């Protein structure tokens, strides 16, 4: 599960495992 | 056909919108209703960047479906 | 052309690359700008990782837009 992409809770959009906050609007995957 | 627009404040705009709309109609209505301008707007639906030139239906996107609205 | 790229901690750094620039001419331009060594350097764009052997255009980048760095320790 540590190489999966992962959705943004605030806009849907998804992600890189390698980022920790969205592309698109930043918001933090560990919140 | 109305859909739900949601900005990151949480804030839900209902828009009315034809089902063959592309994308760029929608920003264009999403202008006439918000005043934002098209170039300023990121629309995200289901975990996809939407790309200009192709339809809601294109998406799957349906009545009352939400695109989320990411301001660039 | 100009694109852009965000790091972590919130900066915008912004280059001049042209289309047919590798990934890997795109980390030696933000090495100038920062001093990341490019072999600590990841480029994400629109959710997939950046190859340092392919081109911008292979991506489909286009003028103005925005690569996300993150660092490879
Ligand atoms: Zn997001």
């Amino acid at each position: 599960d540590e190489g999966a992409q992962w959705n943004c809770t605030a806009c849907t959009f998804l992600n890189h495992p390698a980022l920790i906050r969205c592309e698109q609007c930043e918001m933090p995957r560990h919140f | 056909m109305q859909i739900f627009v949601k900005t990151l404040t949480g804030k839900t705009i209902t828009l009315e919108v034809e089902p063959s709309d592309t994308i760029e109609n929608v920003k264009a209505k999403i202008q006439d209703k918000e005043g934002i301008p098209p170039d300023q707007q990121r629309l995200i639906f289901a975990g996809k960047q939407l790309e200009d030139g192709r339809t809601l239906s294109d998406y799957n996107i349906q009545k009352e479906s939400t695109l989320h609205l990411v301001l660039r």
